[PDB]
């Protein structure tokens, strides 16, 4: 049994413009085993309508998934990605940074 | 297309 | 120039006697085209790219039959491996299988592969000659002896050198607009002042295909890895990829630093330098 903790990136499909429709992505990779919980948050609240890619894996056998949702960024709305996995003692929250 | 023949380990 | 077809199978047991979950995905290059998921209602191989949807019911019937055959072998393999490693039914365990072929510019065979993993580590692999096996540990030596005596490598070889290459060529021609493209990266540099004493230069590559790319930093034309950060190449969600590389520099020394981008779609490798 070898376990690996997920890497997390939170980012937009397109360069963010306030008031322009976009996609918010949460890309989870490098993890093992495959069971993982990923929520996208808006101002701390779970976003209910989120989709994800089909499970696949890398040359080291570690899994990757994209979680995504249609969104319209504004100056003040905060977005984040919340991830739980058997390797984490509590859920990890990564905030969306426009410039990352 | 995928393969059909899969011998068990 | 060169291309690959790869299938990725993930089979996960449930605590106790529950049915395992079986997932299969196929790719040409960085483009997903099929999926199977035993948790889904259809129990069918399903299309995941517009260009595969033209294949008729015989194709989908064939792939569904074959992928169910693969699941029944993986179901028994989960049971055998618990036995070989003396594990109870109460725990969830994972088998993975990856196989496929690469062709060069001439779309002729370059290499085949078939690899098998148990609980996130190597178990057994076909070597590059497609004739012999690498066992990872003592349990896998049983599988290796069995598969050699049964001439399993011959069967795989015929599929990887024959079928796999003939179908990859068919997919490349049928899906030409999506699979035979290169989208060159859209590149730019940002500057963020961390303090009065340091700034972060971040070199960006957006909307590229395929995923393979190299971003490096130089200082006065020499490789710089100290005080740099590279993220993993990430999907945009629209069939393109994204990546960035950053370096933390002393205030006033920004002009020493260049970012270098290499990608199949670029006429020439790019050099970016921070412009005030
Ligand atoms: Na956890």
């Amino acid at each position: 049994m070898i376990q690996r903790t997920p890497k997390i990136q939170v980012y937009s499909r397109h360069p963010a413009e306030n008031g322009k429709s976009n996609f918010l992505n949460c890309y989870v990779s490098g993890f093992h085993p495959s069971d993982i919980e990923v929520d996208l948050l808006k101002n701390g609240e779970r976003i209910e309508k989120v989709e994800h890619s089909d499970l696949s894996f890398s040359k080291d056998w570690s899994f990757y998934l994209l979680y995504y949702t249609e969104f319209t960024p504004t100056e003040k709305d905060e977005y984040a990605c919340r991830v739980n996995h058997v390797t984490l003692s509590q859920p990890k929250i990564v905030k969306w940074d426009r410039d990352m | 297309i995928i393969g059909w023949m899969w011998i068990p380990v | 120039g060169s291309h690959s077809m790869r299938y990725f199978f993930t089979s996960v047991s449930r605590p106790g006697r529950g049915e395992p979950r079986f997932i299969a995905v196929g790719y040409v290059d960085d483009t997903q085209f099929v999926r199977f998921d035993s948790d889904a209602a259809s129990q069918r191989m399903e299309p995941r790219a517009p260009w595969i949807e033209q294949e008729g019911p015989e194709y989908w019937d064939g792939e569904t039959r074959k992928v169910k055959a693969h699941s029944q072998t993986h179901r028994v393999d989960l049971g055998t491996l618990r036995g070989y490693y003396n594990q109870s039914e109460a725990g969830s365990h994972t088998v993975q299988r990856m196989y496929g072929c690469d062709v060069g510019s001439d779309w002729r065979f370059l290499r085949g592969y078939h690899q098998y993993a148990y609980d996130g580590k190597d178990y057994i692999a076909l070597k590059e000659d497609l004739r012999s096996w690498t066992a990872a540990d003592m349990a896998a030596q049983t599988t290796k002896h069995k598969w050699e005596a049964a001439h399993v490598a011959e069967q795989l070889r015929a599929y990887l050198e024959g079928t796999c290459v003939e179908w990859l060529r068919r997919y490349l021609e049928n899906g030409k607009e999506t699979l035979q493209r290169t989208d060159a990266p859209k590149t730019h540099m940002t500057h963020h002042a961390v303090s009065d004493h340091e700034a972060t230069l971040r070199c960006w590559a957006l909307s590229f295909y395929p995923a393979e790319i190299t971003l490096t930093w130089q200082r006065d034309g020499e490789d710089q890895t100290q005080d740099t950060e590279l993220v993993e190449t990430r999907p945009a969600g629209d069939g393109t990829f994204q990546k960035w590389a950053a370096v933390v520099v002393p205030s006033g020394q920004e002009q020493r630093y260049t970012c270098h981008v290499q990608h199949e779609g670029l006429p020439k490798p790019l050099t970016l330098r921070w412009e005030p």
